[PDB]
Protein backbone atom coordinates (compact mmCIF):
# COMPACT_ATOMS: atom_id res chain seq x y z
CA UNK A 1 0.00 0.00 0.00
CA UNK A 2 2.84 2.41 0.19
CA UNK A 3 5.18 2.19 -2.73
CA UNK A 4 2.53 4.28 -4.83
CA UNK A 5 0.94 7.50 -5.37
CA UNK A 6 -0.61 8.87 -2.61
CA UNK A 7 -2.50 11.59 -2.44
CA UNK A 8 -5.57 13.37 -0.09
CA UNK A 9 -7.41 10.64 2.16
CA UNK A 10 -5.04 7.89 0.89
CA UNK A 11 -2.22 9.44 2.13
CA UNK A 12 -3.71 10.72 5.46
CA UNK A 13 -4.16 6.72 5.68
CA UNK A 14 -1.34 5.08 4.93
CA UNK A 15 0.52 7.54 7.20
CA UNK A 16 -2.45 6.31 10.09
CA UNK A 17 -1.57 3.22 9.27
CA UNK A 18 2.34 3.21 9.16
CA UNK A 19 2.85 5.90 11.92
CA UNK A 20 0.28 3.99 14.37
CA UNK A 21 0.35 4.78 18.13
CA UNK A 22 3.05 7.35 17.32
CA UNK A 23 0.52 9.76 15.50
CA UNK A 24 2.00 11.44 12.36
CA UNK A 25 1.63 15.13 10.94
CA UNK A 26 0.27 15.85 7.41
CA UNK A 27 1.96 19.39 6.18
CA UNK A 28 0.68 19.60 2.91
CA UNK A 29 1.69 23.55 1.99
CA UNK A 30 5.15 22.02 3.73
CA UNK B 1 7.05 18.28 0.86
CA UNK B 2 5.44 15.44 1.17
CA UNK B 3 2.79 15.61 -1.99
CA UNK B 4 5.73 16.34 -4.42
CA UNK B 5 7.40 12.72 -2.77
CA UNK B 6 4.03 10.84 -2.28
CA UNK B 7 1.56 12.31 -4.34
CA UNK B 8 2.95 13.85 -7.49
CA UNK B 9 5.80 10.71 -7.24
CA UNK B 10 5.96 7.59 -5.98
CA UNK B 11 5.89 6.79 -2.01
CA UNK B 12 7.94 4.95 -0.22
CA UNK B 13 8.12 3.81 3.34
CA UNK B 14 11.13 5.55 4.49
CA UNK B 15 9.39 8.92 3.29
CA UNK B 16 6.73 8.30 4.58
CA UNK B 17 7.79 7.28 8.80
CA UNK B 18 9.78 10.97 8.21
CA UNK B 19 6.37 12.06 9.30
CA UNK B 20 5.10 9.59 12.17
CA UNK B 21 5.87 11.67 15.57
CA UNK C 1 -19.78 14.33 11.22
CA UNK C 2 -17.76 16.24 13.78
CA UNK C 3 -20.29 16.20 17.07
CA UNK C 4 -19.52 12.37 17.60
CA UNK C 5 -17.09 10.09 18.96
CA UNK C 6 -14.26 10.27 16.43
CA UNK C 7 -11.72 7.25 16.85
CA UNK C 8 -8.79 6.13 15.05
CA UNK C 9 -8.65 6.25 10.80
CA UNK C 10 -12.23 8.17 11.75
CA UNK C 11 -10.50 10.45 13.71
CA UNK C 12 -7.73 10.67 11.12
CA UNK C 13 -10.36 11.62 8.16
CA UNK C 14 -12.29 14.15 10.36
CA UNK C 15 -9.11 16.41 10.56
CA UNK C 16 -8.78 16.11 7.04
CA UNK C 17 -11.18 17.14 5.93
CA UNK C 18 -12.00 20.02 8.23
CA UNK C 19 -7.95 21.24 7.73
CA UNK C 20 -7.94 20.70 4.26
CA UNK C 21 -4.99 22.75 2.36
CA UNK C 22 -3.76 23.43 6.41
CA UNK C 23 -3.11 19.82 7.24
CA UNK C 24 -3.25 18.98 10.69
CA UNK C 25 -1.25 16.99 13.21
CA UNK C 26 -2.31 13.82 14.96
CA UNK C 27 -1.24 13.09 18.25
CA UNK C 28 -2.37 10.30 19.70
CA UNK C 29 -0.24 10.14 23.25
CA UNK C 30 0.13 13.95 23.22
CA UNK D 1 -4.97 15.12 23.92
CA UNK D 2 -7.08 14.44 20.98
CA UNK D 3 -8.14 11.09 21.36
CA UNK D 4 -9.23 12.04 24.78
CA UNK D 5 -11.17 14.65 23.54
CA UNK D 6 -12.95 13.34 20.57
CA UNK D 7 -12.54 9.73 20.72
CA UNK D 8 -13.18 9.15 24.45
CA UNK D 9 -15.53 11.69 24.69
CA UNK D 10 -17.63 13.37 21.90
CA UNK D 11 -15.39 16.42 19.44
CA UNK D 12 -16.10 19.30 18.39
CA UNK D 13 -14.96 21.48 15.80
CA UNK D 14 -13.55 24.08 18.04
CA UNK D 15 -11.34 21.17 19.34
CA UNK D 16 -10.34 19.47 15.58
CA UNK D 17 -8.96 22.70 14.25
CA UNK D 18 -6.74 22.90 17.02
CA UNK D 19 -4.86 20.63 15.46
CA UNK D 20 -4.67 21.93 11.96
CA UNK D 21 -1.53 23.62 11.11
Amino acid sequence: FVNQHLCGSHLVEALYLVCGERGFFYTPKA
Amino acid sequence: GIVEQCCASVCSLYQLENYCN
